[PDB]
């Protein structure tokens, strides 16, 4: 899921 | 690769009771923005995983409250105040801080039920499967608990250990008991070459193992 | 009612490719990043590819990454993942998994189709009748591959009392047992019948259990 903030 | 370890690895609730499930991660899941993405996920057996918890604490629009997670930093734990029998399933924790994303190996959630002494059937091959150069005996352990069972099978008297594929079933939603087969695969020349197969289940709901029979004569 | 419908997966050869889908249904699909994630046989979970929403950004893990293609149709609705290069450490169940932004995880998750990397070849089952108040019999569904095979009874007709046990893999080939209880006045005054169906081979069998 952090991919999606970055 | 942030490691997430799930204890314990299963688990077996009666219903009305409470239950509870630990995460540890293999470092912090605070992220840079002050959130900590800590979720938590169902899979009921043969059914899509579904979202519990998300951000450690937040619960899931279509889940009970009875479901709650807490935790910060490396260790998280999800809490069930009053386990009911749809709860029967896989339960992941999950991390979404760090890339790439991971998942803790799974705790299985069975539910207790009384003891079920399995209903045991035996079938010797059939004609038309010994034309192929095979012979397959086959037995049926039916709807049982616990699922803890132990097969043996015995030709004209000694123990036989191959040939013997089993498959257990998962716990029934109906009635919360397992079944499992267990088959026991010869040549044709050498299931000829004896008369008696038998199919021995020892189970903690008999003072002796449950056993069914054939001989190749009858 | 937010739905994925993933399709696409079946038996496919090392080395060789194959392509899945993931039909989105019930949100604005174009809104959303969307990811792939795996489940093996021992029910661990893998997170594969992610693609945003905007500017076509994608991810891969360590295990796909130069083999895979993670992409979109937003006109479709669709999401896909090519895969190249596949090998047995590939074969799984496969998931669609919608990421929320409003909340600040992956939320959805579809149905998952199956892909099984294997240079075994599609095999049409043998199925054999097992024979002898209630008297249960059954059928041995053995020697196909690949998965899934479905048993019946008596058309369907016959349903309470039904067991069919998960497949075991013995030598590239399934096999699989179902057993059926029904009354002992009803059989075998009445016929007794497993339809076994294995799509992949295009193969239907009926049989009939007959007293020994």
């Amino acid at each position: 899921d952090a991919e999606f903030r970055h | 690769y942030v490691v997430m370890t799930q204890t314990p690895l299963t688990l077996s609730v009666t219903i009305g009771q409470p239950a509870s499930i630990s995460c540890k991660s293999s470092q912090s899941l605070l992220d840079s923005d002050g959130k900590t993405y800590l979720n938590w996920l169902l899979q009921r057996p043969g059914q899509s995983p579904k979202r519990l918890i998300y951000l450690v604490s937040k619960l899931d629009s279509g889940v009970p409250d009875r479901f709650t997670g807490s935790g910060s930093g490396t260790d998280f734990t999800l809490k069930i105040s009053r386990i009911e029998a749809e709860d029967l399933g896989l339960y992941y924790c999950w991390q979404g801080t760090h890339f790439p994303r991971t998942f803790g190996g799974g705790t299985k959630l069975e539910i207790k039920r009384a003891d079920a002494a399995p209903t045991v059937s035996i079938f010797p091959p059939s004609s038309e499967q010994l034309t192929s150069g095979g012979a397959s005996v086959v037995c049926f352990l039916n709807n049982f608990y616990p699922k803890d069972i132990n097969v043996k099978w015995k030709i004209d008297g000694s123990e036989r250990q191959n040939g013997v594929l089993n498959s257990w079933t998962d716990q029934d939603s109906k009635d919360s008991t397992y079944s499992m087969s267990s088959t026991l695969t010869l040549t044709k020349d050498e299931y000829e070459r004896h008369n008696s197969y038998t199919c021995e289940a020892t189970h903690k709901t008999s003072t002796s193992p449950i056993v069914k029979s054939f001989n190749r004569n009858e | 009612e937010v739905k994925l419908v993933e399709s696409g997966g079946g038996l496919v050869k090392p080395g060789a490719s194959l392509k899945l889908s993931c039909a989105a249904s019930g949100f604005t699909f174009s809104n959303y990043g969307m990811s792939w994630v795996r489940q093996n046989s021992d029910k661990r979970l893998e997170w594969v590819a992610s693609i945003r929403s905007g500017g076509g950004r994608t991810y891969y893990s360590d295990n796909v990454k130069g083999r895979f293609t993670i992409s979109r149709e937003n006109a479709k609705n669709t999401l896909y993942l090519q895969m190249s290069s596949l090998k047995s450490e590939d074969t799984a169940l496969y998931y669609c998994v919608r990421y929320d932004h409003y909340s600040g995880s992956s939320d959805y998750w579809g149905q998952g189709t199956t892909v099984t990397v294997s240079s075994a070849k599609t095999t049409p089952p043998s199925v054999y009748p097992l024979a002898p108040s209630m008297v249960t019999l059954g059928c041995l569904v053995k020697g196909y591959f690949p998965e899934p095979v479905t048993v019946t009874w008596n058309s369907g007709s016959l349903s309470s009392g039904v067991h069919t046990f998960p497949a075991v893999l013995q030598s590239d080939l399934y096999t699989l047992s179902s057993s059926v209880t029904v009354p002992s006045s009803t059989w075998p005054s009445e016929t007794v019948t497993c339809n076994v169906a294995h799509p992949a081979s295009s193969t239907k069998v009926d049989k009939k259990i007959v007293p020994r």
